[PDB]
């Protein structure tokens, strides 16, 4: 029995027929009906172990999810040809400023 | 369909494009401007042209076990390398291009009188 | 996105060498 | 054959089709007739005014009039963003600007340098 | 989204590679006069 | 956004122009101090 | 219960299964094998690894539930649930992971200079 | 708004370095 994940446009939720208990991981908040809870926005990595009971149907028997979500907007796309480069030639530029401190002395 | 088999399928999560060789046939083999630019095997339908970033532009056709399919020219202005040309961009290019240039000239005027 | 909190970073390090720069001016003027 | 040529100045998007010099063509965007009179369809110009991306990015056929449109020579899909008086920079302007910064400051640089040796 | 960042990351790789190249011409111009 | 994104492009070619001028002073003052060696 | 550690570097994910280290597993996704088919070599199962590549948001998006030989599908008593924006040479990357590069640089910029200068003698 | 002002907050303190840094030289 698994634990349906709804989506609305930018909520993630958690659905079950009986009482949720948090076991482990981003609570996220709390809902004023049972049977509910909220996990927040959708870019927000909401990650956290949540097990639930069982339904009408699938009854004395309890179930375990766990979310996971990595929908990244602060991830940078790392380039080869930018990152080399800009290493390359920043290492250039400190030795060329080494130089200018042995002239002086 | 009007021996028109070649579609883009788009509106997704990422920033991918896929052309879709709409015909039934084995082992399709896409095409670039006419020339063999590529070839499919099977396990796999949807052609990848890469990201709508780097604007995948062409002339791109298929041809399965009937004779070949129409090509379809794809342009893509997804720029993001432009530069917005307002009242503030060119009047900072001239307030960069003056005190660089009169830092230079300041430097070099000493530099000359030491010589 | 990071972009609009990232040059403080690195102008905030521009400041901290010209303040220290008009100190030393200062004491070498003054005194 | 021959393919569409499509040129953007600014915010206004204008495509032509050379195949046909002089004839009666029509215009399609997704099976949806466009000329005959907002929008422009010249002889064998388009002109595509406040080009928003949400709303015009789809198939474009051009054909002369009484040809199927699924008899045509081939299609188009067009996905451009367009911006207000803007420009995009290929190498034709950053390759040109870079040249002449650095014509002028040696042109600047070395004009200092007689002024102030003198 | 994954774009914007590694330009802002350019541009401010940019910014301190000239933070140097401007201290490097002025210590050779400093040296050329003592 | 497609504000940042050409505030972005319109300050990386700005600097991408000013370093190209340290360069040309570099090699100015490098010729002017090799002179004297 | 130990949790299901998804590492993903650029486009390959990778998914551990620590549940029963003492036996050997097998995988699944919206009840249909995955892993161990032999087929679509890209995918590959291991003692406890599991290693996905050309990963996408639209397929592959859903419950990863790994359970040992001789057990019943419905057995298991933890599910997973991966809905991940998988991208090419990319990581995620904030700005105290910036600042922390910046302030090493002027360190180690700082650092040269003060030997280079020391050297002089 | 907000982001531009960093691309010109920069330029007046460079300037202020550069002039502090060249008066304070003078001093020799
Ligand atoms: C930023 C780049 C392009 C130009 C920098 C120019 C700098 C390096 C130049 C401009 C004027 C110069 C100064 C002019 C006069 C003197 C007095 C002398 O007794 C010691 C050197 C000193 C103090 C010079 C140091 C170098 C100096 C500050």
């Amino acid at each position: 029995f698994k634990i349906p994940i709804e989506e609305l446009e930018d909520r993630v939720f958690v659905n079950c027929n009986t009482s949720i208990t948090w076991v482990e991981g981003t609570v996220g908040t709390l809902l004023s009906d049972i049977t509910r809870l909220d996990l927040g926005k959708r870019i927000l990595d909401p990650r956290g172990i949540y097990r639930c009971n069982g339904t009408d149907i699938y009854k004395d028997k309890e179930s375990t999810v766990q979310v996971h979500y990595r929908m990244c907007q602060s991830c940078v796309e790392l380039d080869p040809a930018t990152v080399a480069g800009i290493i390359v030639t920043d290492v250039i530029a400190t030795l060329l400023l080494a130089l200018g401190v042995f002239c002086f002395a | 369909k009007g021996n028109h088999l070649v579609k883009v399928y788009d509106y997704q999560e990422d920033g991918s494009v896929l052309l879709t060789c709409d015909a039934e046939a084995k082992n399709i083999t896409w095409f670039k401007d006419g020339k063999m630019i590529g070839f499919l095997t099977e396990d796999k339908k949807k052609w990848n042209l890469g990201s709508n970033a780097k604007d995948p532009r062409g002339m791109y056709q298929c041809k399965g076990s009937q004779n070949k399919s129409k090509p379809l020219q794809v342009y893509y202005r997804m720029c993001q390398n432009c530069i917005e040309l307002n009242a503030a961009t060119i009047s900072g290019f001239l307030f960069a291009e003056i005190v660089s240039i009169f830092v230079l000239a300041v430097g070099v005027y000493f530099i000359a009188g030491q010589d | 996105l990071l972009d609009p909190k990232l040059c403080y970073l690195l102008d905030g390090i521009l400041f901290i060498y010209g303040v220290i720069l008009t100190a030393l001016f200062l004491r070498v003027k003054f005194s | 054959q021959t393919p569409y040529k499509v040129s953007i100045s600014g915010t206004t998007v204008i495509l032509t089709c050379p195949q046909y010099p002089g004839s009666e063509i029509l215009w399609q965007h997704n099976d949806k007739n466009i000329g005959g009179d907002n929008i422009g369809s010249d002889e064998d110009h388009l002109s595509l005014k406040e080009f928003s991306e949400l709303e015009q990015s789809g198939y474009y056929v051009c054909y002369p009039r009484g040809s199927k449109p699924e008899d045509a020579n081939f299609y188009l899909y067009l996905r451009a963003r367009v911006c207000e008086n803007c420009m995009e920079m290929d190498v034709m302007s950053v390759a040109t600007i870079v040249i002449v910064d650095i014509c002028i400051t040696g042109g600047l640089l070395l004009l200092v340098y007689y002024w102030s040796k003198n | 989204t994954e774009k914007v960042n590694m330009m802002s990351l350019t541009v401010l790789g940019l910014r301190m590679l000239f933070a140097k190249t401007v201290a490097v011409n002025f210590l050779l111009t400093a040296k050329l006069f003592f | 956004t497609l504000l940042l994104q050409l505030t972005n492009t319109s300050a990386y070619y700005m600097y991408l122009l000013l370093l190209l001028k340290s360069v040309v002073y570099f090699a100015i003052i490098t010729c002017c101090l090799l002179r004297r060696t």
